[PDB]
């Protein structure tokens, strides 16, 4: 069972700095170079250095050149990434990579990957999100399904949970992934229920942000 | 440095079928009999994982159905029964120049039959207008395929500032897409306007759907 956990990941206000720190088990970790390469959200991978079984030698995408500093531990079986000047583009989430020889060295390959962890590098102070019912009106509502929502405004940092009536609904609902306004996060959530249904029974979305101890119960109430 | 790019951005495929993907890259990443060209797929929330390396190579463990090809600067895998646990997104990797680049990858989904999006409209909520601000929301639920256009009218016109856009992946269930659709005002622009459109434009239709509702209900 090759692995690699990373760990160290979290929030950073820009120009701050944070370690990061890859556990290895199950291999001559002495024997492997190593890799660090990060993906910002919905972007790609963008390799960020690498270093030598034998610390020989390290090298670093210019993006981050004089600000991370890569090191090994061999005896403890850990690599390090260590973070300064922290910019709001070096958002992502980090993942350690072991390199690999298939006919010597040069001819290497990322071999196996962590399930890294994330960096959030921002000013934003932690937020709990505004819930808003979203509801359709009176007249306004035909057909025999009624689509119903909620609105999860103006929260950091990530992540927020939903759903509805605490999941009794999973079928026909849909939650967006979250966009960053500014410098706080937005989504929504959407679910379809029968029209027999609705104004009759109770319809509600169920919002947790962990990050503030918050959990909001939006019933979601007919407009007058 | 070395460019990748990966060709088509996305893909649409029946299971059973063959599928080819491209690489190519601004430069030769062949070296002394050998490319340095690699290729990873990665699930959504998930960690990229190894399946060609030295273009050819088929890392153990990964399926048959899969084969990788090419030299020079043209590169590309092959999954010929390509299956469930395929769908995913593959990037192109190249060991040969500092720094190593990726390619931007190439998402393969599953091919379905159109599908007109579902829309609907609402009001900004009560508890928002308290706090001085109002959104209006739309949702454009299960269509396909995945490209979709959103716009915006107020009273008559079109708006383009304060609408923030979200999508979801293909959908599990049915294969289908979904999108939200977010238009954000101050609580008086809000207040000196009666008519809030929101306009969708798919493939099925070249007839826009359009849903909207007036203020003063």
């Amino acid at each position: 069972d090759v692995q690699l956990v990373e760990s160290g990941g979290g929030l950073v206000q820009p120009g701050g700095s944070r370690k990061l720190s890859c556990a290895a088990s199950g291999f001559t970790f002495s024997s492997f170079g190593m890799h660090w390469v990060r993906q910002a959200p919905e972007k790609g991978l963008e390799w960020v250095a690498y270093i030598s079984s034998d610390s020989s030698n390290i090298y670093y995408a210019d993006t981050v050149k004089g600000r991370f500093t890569i090191s090994r531990d061999n005896p403890k079986n850990t690599l390090f990434l260590q973070m300064t000047s922290l910019r709001s583009e070096d958002t992502a989430m980090y993942y350690c990579a072991r390199s690999n020889y298939v006919g010597y060295h040069v001819r290497w390959y990322f071999d196996v990957w962590g399930a890294g962890t994330t960096v959030t590098v921002s000013s934003a102070k932690t937020t709990p999100p505004s819930v808003y019912p979203l509801a359709p009106g009176s007249a306004a509502q035909t057909n025999s399904m009624v689509t119903l929502g909620c609105l999860v405004k103006g929260y950091f940092p990530e992540p927020v949970t939903v759903t509805w009536n605490s999941g009794s609904l999973s079928s026909g609902v849909h939650t967006f992934p979250a966009v960053l306004q500014s410098d706080l996060y937005t989504l929504s959530s959407s679910v379809t229920v029968p029209s027999s249904t609705w104004p009759s029974e109770t319809v509600t979305c169920n919002v947790a942000h962990p990050a503030s101890s918050t959990k909001v119960d939006k019933k979601i109430v007919p407009r007058d | 440095d070395i460019q990748l790019t990966q060709s088509p951005a996305s893909l649409a495929v029946s299971l059973g079928q063959r599928v080819t993907i491209s690489c190519r890259a601004s430069e030769s990443v062949e070296y002394y009999g050998s490319s340095l060209m690699q290729w990873y797929q990665q699930k959504p929330g998930q960690p990229p994982k190894l399946l060609i390396y030295a273009a050819s190579n088929v890392e153990s463990g990964v399926p048959a159905r899969f084969s990788g090809s090419g030299s020079g600067t043209d590169f590309s895998l092959n999954i010929h029964p390509v299956e469930e646990d395929d769908i995913a997104m593959y990037f192109c990797q190249q060991s040969r120049k500092i720094p190593y680049t990726f390619g931007g990858g190439t998402k393969l989904e599953i091919k379905r039959a159109d599908a007109a999006p579902t829309v609907s409209i609402f009001p900004p909520s009560s508890e928002q207008l308290t706090s001085g601000g109002a959104s209006v929301v739309c949702f454009l639920n299960n269509f396909y395929p995945k490209d979709i256009n959103v716009k915006w009218k107020i009273d008559g016109s079109e708006r383009q500032n304060g609408v923030l856009n979200s999508w979801t992946d293909q959908d599990s269930k049915d294969s289908t897409y979904s999108m939200s659709s977010t238009l954000t005002l101050t609580k008086d622009e809000y207040e000196r306007h009666n008519s809030y459109t929101c306009e969708a434009t798919h493939k099925t239709s070249t007839s826009p759907i359009v849903k909207s509702f007036n203020r003063g209900e």
